[PDB]
């Protein structure tokens, strides 16, 4: 689903830093 | 675009025209008791059809 | 219109030109670029942070900044005569689109 | 060899329906996003609605002054898109296109949803309203 | 076995009455019925016909889409509506069984079309009587 | 499309047809080319004519 | 002293019809096709012998018992120049029957050889495992 | 409705000729009985209760072929069909038209003017997307 | 092969695990010796009166053994012995309850049950279900 | 309730009453007799 | 409202075949474990056998001077049970019940694999050997 | 017929071909019907004869299909490589033909009619 | 162990006594179609 493929990738990004 | 892959398909409703043998379908009513109709050879096929 | 743009912008022919579109939604997503002259379909120039579609050619390009986007064409010709639409969100985290008003650019 | 043929448009009266259609070619239709766009006369481009792929749901996505009125769908067995519109208004009638949707998002950069843009177009159809 | 009517008597022209005949004990769904019209003096007109499930109708010419029949299988009631009144239509109505039993509906192979078979009548009720006058 | 044929009365008769078969109520007269001289005239007329 | 009118389809009923509208109702035409002083027997031998090879040919694409199925056997555009849409909503099929009859001896051997033939060579040796 | 395909003008009607009467007089059976009757009374030309002379014989030729030949004497008493007609075998030669027939085929063309015989051909082949499954 | 034609419903089905009592292997067991060419080793030495009516009765052996093929053929059914369908019963067919039909029933008494109504269950069987589900199967594969 | 559903058994112990034509079957040569006629199909000594 | 009524019992030789039915009525059968008991003649309640559900996997259970003689067996699409009987005694004969069979097991004082328990019965078939 | 000295192994690449020429050969006969077919009947018969017998043997429409009926040596206790990649078919089927029949009820019984009673 | 598998479509053969049917290439001779079926395409 692109909608939360999005979304997971965003917090993927917030949570590696 | 997509690949298009073919598929096949039984009972499709087409024709050619064709010439093959048709049959007699007479009437079977008084065709017994000395009725020798030579037209019916005794009722040569004894449906009395229901044409649909 | 959230996202504007220039109503016309000229540029010499052979001349380099940048068009601009600008909106709050812009902080947070890329527009893409469209070529559209009339009785024609529109054109995909230019979208994404560094993406041009093959067919088109180089003298566009697009960039972002702030709450602004921008294409530029450089060395324009006869056929860049025509009207130039951005697209992207119409506010941030949005699932909808929406198009600026459009720049009609006129060749000198 | 991308080809979209919009279909349908014409002259109706305010409050009428009517059904566009789109046929389209030279590409996978099927997962393809789709959307509708259309040009008000002497006015520019104005996105009217997008219809998603299968791992979306088919979800459909429409523009406020849109929402409620008009239906997007899809046929994928003959690769066809539609627009069934109703209640139509002076402002409803323009030039209507349609158009294959690509996705896009930078990883280090994007925001959800990313964005989507229109890489393909067909010639539209007129509506007169 | 008995078999009666009700509602009978005498109407004025552009009237609307409907009969009402009543069976008695055979398996009222399983049967067909009819109805017949004889004028004083005169011989039989046929006038209508139900199928035993009650899907096929076949009214006469004359009366042609001026009546109506209907069925009512669990009250094992049989009903004739009756519009558009005229003063020859006075004669003795009577309801009437088929003789033989008939099937359900057959299906032909060749033609999606079923058929309802029909025969003639064996049990006629004793009637009731509809005059049209002033 | 029909199961099966409708009437046809095999008579045979010259330079008429005796028991036949007749159309609707305008008369039909078909032939090959119909311009040729040396063809047959087939004559369908609406109506029946009694014999004795 | 019977009739009704019609209730589910005739025989040769869809061969006016669209192909979308034709696909449900292959079943007629696929019951009456067996059943129905020597010139009897002739012909019912070869009313068997017509019987047998369509069946025959059923058999050999893995596709027998199914009324329809696909292959994975793909479509050359060469052999229709027809688009999609108007194929499967505006030709009859005995209509398009005149318009692949040159192809369809290309067609048969596309399909045996090419692909019922070489998944069984495939299938037989996924074994070993 | 033999007039629209040329003008308005010269339409006759004329009777038969050539050669030995069994193709001249008027040719049927009635109920184990050959009549062969004449129908020269019956062509008097047109523009824009009738008894007719019947001959009968008992050696009859076979309808077609050229040899072999039925006979049948008949049954007792009198003998009496009504009948009907529905149409008649003309030939073109102002513009001359004879009573023809040399073959009841044309009486057969005139009972199957409307029929033709197909064959089902059930198998056939179409594209799609659609794949079958492989492992 | 008739052996529980007297038995019911419900306990027919117990000894028809086999093959139909093997049905069809009596036929290719006769017809392994049927096809015994003594015929061939005399060409009949004539066209004789069994010739003909033996002519006329595998011709009656082929036909009806296909009859029953292709309707088994055409049903989604080929070759199995009991198999489910997607056909719902309607209860207008007949209002017998369920253990009376199996458990407190014959066969042959059964057919003339539903001897009326067996065509119209032909036909709700395949532009119901196998007509049907074929086009279903196929936009599951459009994907 | 359960909503029923059809099921196709083939090898029901069925029959109804019909005609035919039928066939000899004789029990054993040249073939020269008005009715044993030995163009005939041999039997089967298989208890049936 | 259960209704159980065994039959197929009758007089057979020592050393026959026998196959008594069981027509269910009233409850679940499907689910339900099903049991058959006979009754030998101036005797009291014999267990013979009880066939599981689903989730046992149909499995059976067979009483010891029983075991490879008898089959329990289920046709659940017309609630039916059965019992075949093969190479009888005459001990075998007697009076055989179909029962409805329910689980039981106390958690804090329970012994694996609990009880079975019959709480429908059927009047029985009588068998004769 | 042309892998008929190959092994058995060897030989099933050719398995298309001699089903296919089985049923009428070539089509002889161009229509010539201008101026008496009991072995043209018969030909569809041993056709139909093994359509069927495939059918009860759960294998219409294969060519190779497995099973669960183990081997039993006493019909030939001849080894795997010993007739496998050494032998044709002429020859395998020569010393199989006297328990031919019985090779055919095992296969009837515990692959179908066993899987019946699996169905559920 | 050795488990028994089936093979369909094993070319191998007896000898049958049988009957042919015959093909003459290609008027009213006796032999011409009033015997045999018409002309011979192909032998292989
Ligand atoms: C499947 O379909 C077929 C039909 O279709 C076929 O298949 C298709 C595929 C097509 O091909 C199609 O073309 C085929 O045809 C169905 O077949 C039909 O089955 C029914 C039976 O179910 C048949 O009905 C019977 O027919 C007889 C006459 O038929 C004869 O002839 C035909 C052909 O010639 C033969 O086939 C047939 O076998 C017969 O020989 C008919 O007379 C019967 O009716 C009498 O008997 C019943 C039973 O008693 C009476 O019904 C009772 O009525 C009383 C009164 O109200 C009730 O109280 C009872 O509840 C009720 N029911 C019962 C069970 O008792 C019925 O009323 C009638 O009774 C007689 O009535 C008269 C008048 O009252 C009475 O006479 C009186 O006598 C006294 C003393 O003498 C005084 O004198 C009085 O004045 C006098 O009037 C008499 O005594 C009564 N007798 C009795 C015994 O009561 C019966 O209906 C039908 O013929 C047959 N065929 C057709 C074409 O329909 C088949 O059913 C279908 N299958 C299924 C499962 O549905
Ligand atoms: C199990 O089988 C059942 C039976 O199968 C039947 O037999 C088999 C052997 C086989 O042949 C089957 O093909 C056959 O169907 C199935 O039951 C059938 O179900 C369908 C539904 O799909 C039914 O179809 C409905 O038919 C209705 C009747 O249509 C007839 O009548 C119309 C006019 O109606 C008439 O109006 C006058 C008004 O005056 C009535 O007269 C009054 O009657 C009173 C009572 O006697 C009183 O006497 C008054 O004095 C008198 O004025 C008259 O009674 C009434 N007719 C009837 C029969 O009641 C005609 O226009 C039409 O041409 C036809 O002649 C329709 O009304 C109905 O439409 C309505 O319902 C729809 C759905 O409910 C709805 O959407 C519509 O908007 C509309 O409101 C249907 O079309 C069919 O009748 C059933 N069969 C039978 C025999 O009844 C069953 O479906 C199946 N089980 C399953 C699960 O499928
Ligand atoms: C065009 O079509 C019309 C009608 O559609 C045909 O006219 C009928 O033709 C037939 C054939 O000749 C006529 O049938 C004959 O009727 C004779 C009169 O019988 C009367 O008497 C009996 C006594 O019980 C009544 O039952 C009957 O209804 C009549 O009232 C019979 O005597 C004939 O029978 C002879 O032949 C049998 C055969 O074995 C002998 O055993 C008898 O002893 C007897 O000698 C014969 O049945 C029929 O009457 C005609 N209908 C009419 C004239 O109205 C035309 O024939 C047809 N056109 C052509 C060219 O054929
Ligand atoms: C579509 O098919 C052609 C091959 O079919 C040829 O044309 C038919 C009309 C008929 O004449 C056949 O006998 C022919 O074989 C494919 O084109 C071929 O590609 C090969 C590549 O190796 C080339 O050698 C041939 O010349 C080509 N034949 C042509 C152009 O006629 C073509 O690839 C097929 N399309 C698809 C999508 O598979
Ligand atoms: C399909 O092929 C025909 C010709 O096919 C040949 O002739 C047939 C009688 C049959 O024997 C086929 O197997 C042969 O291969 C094409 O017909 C041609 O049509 C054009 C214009 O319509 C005409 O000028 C030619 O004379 C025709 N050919 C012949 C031999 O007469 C037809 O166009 C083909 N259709 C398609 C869709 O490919
Ligand atoms: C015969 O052709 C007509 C059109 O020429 C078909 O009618 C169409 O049917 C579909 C099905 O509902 C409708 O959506 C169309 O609107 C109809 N066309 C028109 C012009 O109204 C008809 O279905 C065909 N016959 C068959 C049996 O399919
Ligand atoms: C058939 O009838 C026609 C006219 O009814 C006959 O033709 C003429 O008959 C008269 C009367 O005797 C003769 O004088 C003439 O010579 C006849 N011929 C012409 C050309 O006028 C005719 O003879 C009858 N018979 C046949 C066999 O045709
Ligand atoms: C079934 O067996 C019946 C004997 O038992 C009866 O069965 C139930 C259904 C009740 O009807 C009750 O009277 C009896 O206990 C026979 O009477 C009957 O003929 C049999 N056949 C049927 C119902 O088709
Ligand atoms: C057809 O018959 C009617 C009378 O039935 C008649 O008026 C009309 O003239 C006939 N047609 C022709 C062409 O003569
Ligand atoms: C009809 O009239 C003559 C005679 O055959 C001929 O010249 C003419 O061409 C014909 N017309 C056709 C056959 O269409
Ligand atoms: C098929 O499509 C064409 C478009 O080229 C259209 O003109 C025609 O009406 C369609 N056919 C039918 C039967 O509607
Ligand atoms: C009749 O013929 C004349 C001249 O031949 C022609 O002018 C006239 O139009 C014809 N009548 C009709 C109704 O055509
Ligand atoms: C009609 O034709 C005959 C010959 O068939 C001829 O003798 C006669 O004079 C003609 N009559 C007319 C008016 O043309
Ligand atoms: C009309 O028919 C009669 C019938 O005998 C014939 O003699 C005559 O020649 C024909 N012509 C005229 C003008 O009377
Ligand atoms: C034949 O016609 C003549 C005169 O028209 C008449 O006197 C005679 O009664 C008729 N005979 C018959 C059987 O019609
Ligand atoms: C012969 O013509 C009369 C004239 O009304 C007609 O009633 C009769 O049915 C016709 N004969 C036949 C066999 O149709
Ligand atoms: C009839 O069948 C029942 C059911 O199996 C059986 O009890 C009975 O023994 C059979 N009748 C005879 C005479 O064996
Ligand atoms: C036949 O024999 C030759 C030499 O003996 C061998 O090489 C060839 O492979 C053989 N054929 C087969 C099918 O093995
Ligand atoms: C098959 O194996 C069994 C043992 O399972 C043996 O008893 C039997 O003799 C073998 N079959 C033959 C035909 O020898
Ligand atoms: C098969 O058994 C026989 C007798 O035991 C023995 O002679 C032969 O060598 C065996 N063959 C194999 C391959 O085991
Ligand atoms: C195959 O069998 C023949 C038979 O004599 C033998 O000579 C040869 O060695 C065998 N080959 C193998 C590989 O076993
Ligand atoms: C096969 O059976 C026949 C007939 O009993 C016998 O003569 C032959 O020797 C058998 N074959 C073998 C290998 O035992």
């Amino acid at each position: 689903n692109w909608f939360d493929i999005t979304n997971v990738l965003w917090w993927i990004k917030a949570v590696i830093q | 675009a997509e690949q298009l892959w073919v598929t096949v398909y039984y009972g499709v409703p087409v024709w050619k025209e064709a010439t093959t043998t048709l049959f007699c379908a007479s009437d079977a009513r008084a065709y017994d008791t000395e009725v020798h109709n030579v037209w019916a050879t005794h009722a040569c096929v004894p449906t009395d059809p229901n044409p649909q | 219109y959230e996202l504007t743009q220039e109503t016309g912008v000229s540029v010499a022919l052979g001349r380099t030109v940048t068009i601009t579109c600008r909106g709050d939604s812009l902080r947070s997503h890329y527009a893409s670029w469209y070529q559209k002259k009339p009785g024609q379909a529109p054109i995909l120039l230019f979208y994404g942070k560094n993406n041009r579609p093959s067919g088109v050619p180089d003298r566009f390009s697009g960039s972002a900044s702030g709450n602004r986007a921008s294409l530029t064409i450089s060395g324009a010709q006869a056929e860049d005569d025509a009207e130039y639409y951005c697209s992207s969100r119409d506010k941030s985290g949005s699932r909808l689109s929406v198009f600026g008003g459009g720049t009609k650019l006129t060749v000198l | 060899e991308v080809q979209l043929v919009e279909s349908g448009g014409g002259l109706v009266k305010p409050g009428g329906s009517l059904r566009l259609s789109c046929s389209a070619s030279g590409f996978d239709f099927d997962n393809a996003w789709m959307t509708w766009v259309r040009q008000p006369p002497g006015k520019g481009l104005e996105w009217v609605g997008r219809i998603t792929g299968p791992g979306e749901g088919w979800s459909v996505d429409y523009a406020a002054p849109v929402e409620g009125r008009f239906t997007i769908s899809r046929l994928n067995s003959i690769n066809f898109l539609y627009l069934e519109m109703n209640n139509l208004r002076m402002e409803d009638s323009g030039l209507y296109f349609c158009a294959r949707t690509g996705k896009y998002y930078d990883f280090w950069s994007g925001y959800p949803p990313g964005e989507e843009y229109f890489q393909d177009w067909g010639r539209g159809t007129l509506v007169t309203v | 076995v008995q078999l009666v009517e009700s509602g009978g008597g005498v109407v004025q022209p552009g009237k609307s009455v409907r009969l009402s005949c009543v069976v008695s004990d055979f398996p009222f769904s399983k049967y067909p019925m009819y109805w017949v019209r004889q004028a004083p003096g005169k011989g039989l007109e046929w006038v209508a016909a139900i199928s035993g499930d009650a899907w096929h109708v076949v009214y006469s010419n004359s009366v042609q889409g001026r009546f109506l029949v209907s069925r009512d299988n669990v009250k094992n009631t049989l009903y004739l509506e009756m519009n558009s009144l005229k003063i020859e239509d006075t004669a003795v109505y009577r309801c009437a069984r088929m003789f033989q039993e008939s099937g359900p509906p057959r299906l032909d192979r060749w033609s999606g079309r079923n058929y309802y078979y029909y025969s003639g009548m064996d049990v006629w009720g004793q009637g009731t009587t509809v005059t049209v006058s002033s | 499309t029909v199961q099966c044929t409708h009437g046809i009365r095999p008579v045979v008769s010259t330079q008429l047809l005796l028991n036949g078969s007749l159309a609707e109520e305008e008369v039909v007269i078909r032939s090959a080319n119909f311009t040729d001289n040396a063809k047959i005239i087939i004559v369908q007329l609406n109506k029946s004519v009694e014999i004795n | 002293a019977v009739g009704i009118g019609a209730v589910f389809l005739g025989f040769l009923g869809a061969a006016g019809s669209t192909m979308g509208a034709a696909s449900m109702t292959l079943t007629v035409q696929a019951r009456l096709l067996l059943s129905g002083g020597i010139k009897q027997l002739q012909a019912r031998v070869l009313a068997v012998e017509r019987y047998l090879k369509d069946q025959q040919l059923l058999g050999i694409w893995g596709c027998s018992g199914k009324l329809i199925c696909t292959t994975a056997v793909p479509w050359n555009t060469s052999w229709s120049n027809k688009s999609y849409n108007q194929i499967w909503n505006n030709m009859t099929w005995m209509e398009w029957e005149r318009e692949i009859d040159n192809y369809t001896s290309l067609i048969y051997t596309l399909i045996e050889d090419s692909q019922n033939q070489q998944e069984k060579n495939e299938q037989e040796l996924l074994e070993l495992d | 409705k033999l007039k629209e395909q040329f003008g308005n003008k010269t339409i006759v009607f004329n009777h038969s000729s050539g050669g030995d009467p069994e193709i001249v007089m008027h040719s049927f059976n009635c109920g184990g009985e050959f009549f062969y009757c004449n129908s020269t009374q019956l062509f008097n030309s047109t523009w824009n209760t009738i008894v007719l002379p019947c001959r009968i014989k008992q050696i009859v030729n076979m309808w077609q072929e050229v040899g072999k030949a039925m006979y049948a004497p008949p049954i007792k008493g009198q003998i009496r069909c009504s009948s009907n007609i529905t149409g008649l075998i003309l030939i073109r030669d102002t513009e001359i038209f004879r009573p023809g027939g040399g073959d009841m085929r044309d009486n057969w063309r005139s009972e199957l003017y409307k029929y033709k015989v197909v064959k089902i051909e059930p198998l056939g082949i179409a594209p799609t997307k659609a794949k079958r499954r492989v492992v």
